[PDB]
RNA sequence: AGCUCUGACCGAAAGGCGUGAUGA
RNA sequence: AGCUCUGACCGAAAGGCGUGAUGA
């Protein structure tokens, strides 16, 4: 059935046969950015409807995902690789394409090569590390404007504030409930919420110590949560940044214990640079001083070893062991850092099975 | 031919080295392996950094060169690790060592100091 | 001194240089480019790129007597792991202007370092993307005459396998150079080159082995044909 | 010429005449709320334009800011109270209303009212609290998200960072600006920016030490600016609620010591109950914390500074002399504290009088 | 033993109560309501609210025998410093259906507590202004036949005539109550009646003047003329 | 007939707390004045609190009845604050004073007392 | 490691002042 | 107040180990 060009998509007859195509209406760099991850577009699902005009249920894709979101709109699909379709456009490209066909394929590759890939900079270590703290920062923000909408909101509807206790889903109730006779079995399902919460408040709401507000104390309120609901949105596409550069600064670390815990290594660090440049008994133990700081300075849990014990390997491993364990990532994440630094190459997947099978042993 | 190695060293005054370390482990230390070598060059303990041009992947040590460059210390390839690490402690290879404190050996050191300032473009 | 006259593969030059000795070379494809920095010679009318088995793999077993090349004018290859270009510069240069390259880097970085090269040299299509997943890539390619793999990585020998499933084409080859700690740092590498040939030999006719030294250490080429 | 009605807009000849009208169309109740307060609407424009097209240059409102933001329009106004209009109008208005009329001023009249009116609260004391402590929270917040967007942004245009040291600016920089080759005179200008500012920075753009950045670095930084900017504008309808509630619960201290340091002595009080509740001592020393060292480390006598003394008149004033004049405001403020707490009435402008003719003295 | 029977003004009754004694009144607009919590009575067919003297200062102006009281059935008043209403709630009983009040206060709050009353009493229009500006107001209003003024400010004096040029139609009356040290609490009540007085002569004629004692202290109420 | 007044004070029950300061100003204290009457009541200090049904602005002591409510103290209502002023340090009115360690008149006080518990409801 | 401003007396006089002086 | 992991030796064997053991 279904597979996609360098211009558009096409499906297939069970036999060979043409049955229809979708041309792409956008940039297909762009597009396929989007298909060829295994995502579903506006000109993928104009086609499966306009298939079941002509009375499909059947349905084949090139990737687990076009097939499984398939499903999870509608069309009953299955995934396989190198099926009827995809075999018939590059098998002879020249049918579709026309005789100059490769001049195309090029073109929108290297087009969409250039969209997936970051200019030239020898700041990115740096930018990422900003991010990093940026929303460290974004943290302290966020539970500062929560704690304020909290017990203010909490003048209005005092008994929901252990009631809703995961942050997220009391700022966004405030956000669309609004004021407490608004609520209802309805709006409140829309939020999360089962259906024990949807009673256990709304008991709340019936009977309450609540004082009264009006069409505008809520109304300055609800512009509080509107903003915690915009400061989350920043966290998220602080974490989609830091999650890319990562591509380009530390393919490695970043494949290695993860984009974000690589980012916070090299941020502790002073950089990529000062990051390869020093042992790896200089990297083992880092944010040990920084969770050390909880028994005589700030206070806290009984102090914690080092930054990188949140590999979670690290972590479901006990006392008596653990311990030799970082040693050994410890080991890895430094050269990780100068293959990153010099070359970039990823050569993660060698240490990383290295690793793995690693320090086997006692008990 | 690694590409980590800037000045081309002798097919001598390497083992010179390499034989200038054997005896520089008796009354003066040496820090045995890479790890704790990248340690001495950082605090200044290095005297002299030697390393290996075996190593592989080739970029275990290729941040030695930067690192001493900056802490103003000066280094030599000796062409074998496997050798190098016996004329440390022990057999088994090691892919740097450096000086600290060359013991017996003393004066027998700056030899190649001299050599490499003039080496090295 | 230079002499340059043709060597036993179609695209593939020999020179004896300044004193007594034999190099390989190949046909600038764009004169006036210089990808790696090689050291580039000129002939009667055009020039010729110097290529140095140190440097690249393929240059090397090409000097260590590679029995067959599948790669030849015309051919339309898979080049798995392209890198910075040094590798793959040159077999654009025998493909010619009717040869068309596919490459895929993974690390973002490296791949760019290609990419301003394309725009002259035309036949090559820079492709972020990875080997682990075929499919990626699915609609970036069109079925090939030889796949060529160096992506220093465990699985490696799958790797070609699942290519050239999706992509190389019946009776098509493929060539793919094997580190042997890429797989396996423990055990001895011509254990893991065999166990290797084993693994291939699934799938393909494996048609070669040549080892890489004394170029590069405990690598060597296997070259494989699809049934 | 011009005056409004409880129904339309009306413009009359400078004799008796009509001219023409514009009826109100929305909700009469929230036209009049604009244009009543000296506010211009489309309702109004709509009608002048018409007037312009008659060929009127002349132009005559009842408002002081009708006609002055009606200059800020093109034409050219003035102000003159009972004008022709409004006495046209209020003289015989079943003329222009019917014979129901009042019925209808009464409809309107009662609809505005209950609009502009707070609904009846308790809370509304310990609301104010909130909202001044919440815009204290959002005073951490910006500062933090600056410190953040300065120096991350000053990897790509190290220089402009004391440049535009004034904050509100430097954020609109890089959320309109973005990168650092946008950056043009034109644009530069439409930034506030002296003549100068737009050299002493395109200066540096054309040469910089700066890093450099591409449409995706850029723009998640360029989303960092574009928060700082929603939480000033969270800032600003922030006290716009601070200094409307405050009619609601102290016109008098609001009117007094004005909207915000009013809700801030309701805040360290305990709300209002306890700010009535309370003498003028417990009054005048309130924000007493800090005044300045002296024994911290060198050595020197104690005494202290407490809120009320923004009070321009007790800031402008000197040495030797103050603090007598902390002594009244202080008392003047338990009055009306109490007349706040109990009544509403405005009694303000009587003990402000009290107080400004109050304690003139000795130097 | 209540008996009730008509009082010189129209729309004022006179009680001789319990005892022996005599004390004002007025006709409710709307029987059932109370207004500020007053002693209604019952009458043949119908409810007189009193009016006592200690709380409204026109009350106790009309039993210090005020002269003359332009305020009368069918009259348009427009009312400055209206409040809860316990001073302006008895004036709608007088001034009666085809009467319109047109009360103003400044804080909220107080004005609040009125705009429930004058659903059941509708010849009131509750109207959140500030006396300072009319023309805040400008467009809720219309002219008027008596101004009335309380709100103790020192500036009162000059409201009542910005209001009067506003509103106040040729030849009606106004009246204001004065509270003295709303406008000068340091210099002596009768020079600031006296100079209040001349103030007003200067727009109006000021005819009348009269002291609110015993009830209130140092107050005076003045009616004045609109040439 | 003001409006902070609770209960309804006899003329004399008043003066008998009227002259039960004068004199218990003497080997004991009182503490003339609102403001620092105020004083006293949040702390305790407060034995009867006396205040004047004259004052005006009305508002200026209407907060000290629910203030002693709350701190559980008796208060009284002198009809002439003139009065209190003079019986108690000085001739300058005083809108309400109270009285801290009745001194001379000490169980001379909660006749008051016992009169205003039930006298307000 | 957590808390409280002070309570008759400035003015030459005029008389201003517990509905707060003066000292902080 | 503001900043530093340890350097040959586990395994019965097999031989794994400075391209980090074991102790933290
Ligand atoms: C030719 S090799 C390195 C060349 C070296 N100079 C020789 O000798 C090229 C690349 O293979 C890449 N690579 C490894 N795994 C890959 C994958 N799964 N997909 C695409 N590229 C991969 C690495 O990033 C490396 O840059
Ligand atoms: C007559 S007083 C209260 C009645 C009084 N208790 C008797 O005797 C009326 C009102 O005047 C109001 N007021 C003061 N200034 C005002 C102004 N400028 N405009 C409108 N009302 C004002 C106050 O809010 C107060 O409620």
């Amino acid at each position: 059935f279904i597979s996609e060009n360098v211009r558009g998509i096409y499906a297939f007859d069970e036999n060979g046969n043409l049955i229809e195509k979708r041309y792409f209406t956008d940039k297909p760099e762009k597009v396929l950015d989007q298909l060829l991850k295994g995502e579903i577009t506006k000109d993928l699902e104009e086609l499966l409807n306009s298939l079941k005009e002509k009375g499909y249920d059947e349905f084949v894709f090139e990737h687990p995902e076009l097939s499984r979101r398939a499903k999870e709109l509608g069309f009953s699909a299955t995934t396989e690789f190198p099926n009827i379709a995809g075999e018939r456009l590059r098998s002879n490209p020249e049918e579709f394409l026309g005789e100059n066909w490769f001049e195309e394929y090029y073109k929108v590759g290297v087009a969409l090569t250039r969209m997936r890939i970051q200019e030239q900079s020898g700041a990115r270590d740096k930018m990422v590390i900003q991010a990093i703290e940026a929303l460290d920062d974004v943290d302290k923000v966020i539970n500062l404007l929560v704690a304020r909408l909290r017990e203010w909101y909490s003048l209005h509807f005092p008994e929901l504030d252990e009631l809703l206790p995961k942050h997220p889903q009391y700022v966004a109730f405030v956000k669309t409930v609004g004021h407490r006779d608004n609520i209802n079995e309805e709006v409140l399902r829309e939020l999360g919420l089962s259906e024990e919460k949807i009673k256990k408040i709304l008991e709340a709401k019936e009977k309450t110590m609540g004082a009264w507000m009006d069409q505008t104390d809520i109304e300055v309120v609800r512009q509080l949560a509107e903003e915690i609901d915009r400061l989350y949105q920043l966290r998220k596409k602080l974490e989609d940044y830091i999650d890319r550069a990562m591509d380009d600064v530390a393919p490695n670390l970043k494949a290695l214990v993860g984009a974000k815990l690589a980012a916070r290594l090299i941020s502790l660090a002073g950089g990529l640079r000062e990051l390869a440049m020093m042992p790896s008994s200089t990297i083992q133990v880092l944010g040990a001083e920084k969770a050390l700081f909880r028994h005589l300075r700030t206070g806290a849990k009984p102090p914690k070893h080092g930054v990188i014990y949140q590999y979670p390997a690290i972590n479901r491993s006990p006392w008596w062991q653990r311990g030799k364990i970082a040693r050994a990532l410890a080991g890895k994440l430094a050269i990780a850092a100068r293959v990153d630094y010099f070359s970039g190459e990823y050569i993660a997947e060698e240490l990383k099975k290295e690793l793995e099978a690693r320090i086997r042993l006692v008990l | 031919k690694p590409s980590y190695v800037k000045f081309e060293v002798p097919k001598e005054l390497a083992e010179k080295a390499l034989q200038a370390v054997e005896i520089a482990r008796d009354t003066g230390k040496i820090r045995k392996g890479t790890n704790e070598t990248t340690k001495a060059v950082e605090r200044g303990q290095a005297k002299l950094v030697i390393i290996a041009e075996d190593v592989d992947p080739e970029e275990i040590v290729a941040h030695l060169p930067p690192l001493c460059e900056e802490k103003e210390i000066p280094y030599i390839y000796v062409p074998s690790k496997k050798e190098l690490g016996a004329a440390a402690g022990i057999e088994v290879a090691a892919a740097s060592v450096a000086i600290i404190e060359p013991g017996k050996a003393r004066d027998l050191v700056e030899e190649i100091a001299m050599k490499v300032k003039e080496l090295m473009k | 001194m230079v002499e340059v006259k043709k060597h036993k593969f179609p695209g593939v030059y020999v020179v004896i240089d300044d004193d007594g000795s034999e190099k390989i070379a190949t046909k600038n494809l764009v004169p006036g480019q210089r990808v790696y920095g090689e050291r580039v010679i000129k002939w009667e009318g055009e020039e010729y790129r110097i290529w140095n088995p140190h440097r690249s793999k393929l240059g090397a077993a090409i000097v260590n007597g590679l029995k067959n090349f599948p790669i030849k004018p015309g051919k339309s290859v898979l080049y798995l792991g392209i890198a910075s270009g040094t590798t793959a510069s040159h077999v654009s240069d025998i493909v010619g202007w009717e040869g068309k390259i596919y490459g895929i880097e993974f690390s973002p970085r490296v791949l760019r370092e290609l990419v301003p090269i394309v725009e002259e040299r035309r036949n090559i299509i820079p492709i972020l993307g990875d080997a682990t997943k075929p499919e990626e890539y699915r609609a970036l390619v069109t079925k090939v005459d030889v796949i060529f793999e160096d992506v220093a990585q465990p699985t490696q020998a799958k790797i070609l396998i699942d290519n050239a499933k999706a992509y190389l084409k019946r009776g098509g080859y493929g060539m793919i150079a094997v580190k042997s700690r890429s797989i396996d740092v423990t055990k001895e590498p011509e254990q893991v080159f065999k166990e290797v040939e084993r693994e291939l030999s699934e799938y393909f006719e494996v048609i070669e082995r040549l080892n890489l030294e004394p170029y590069e250490k405990d690598h060597a080429l296997f070259v494989v044909r699809k049934p």
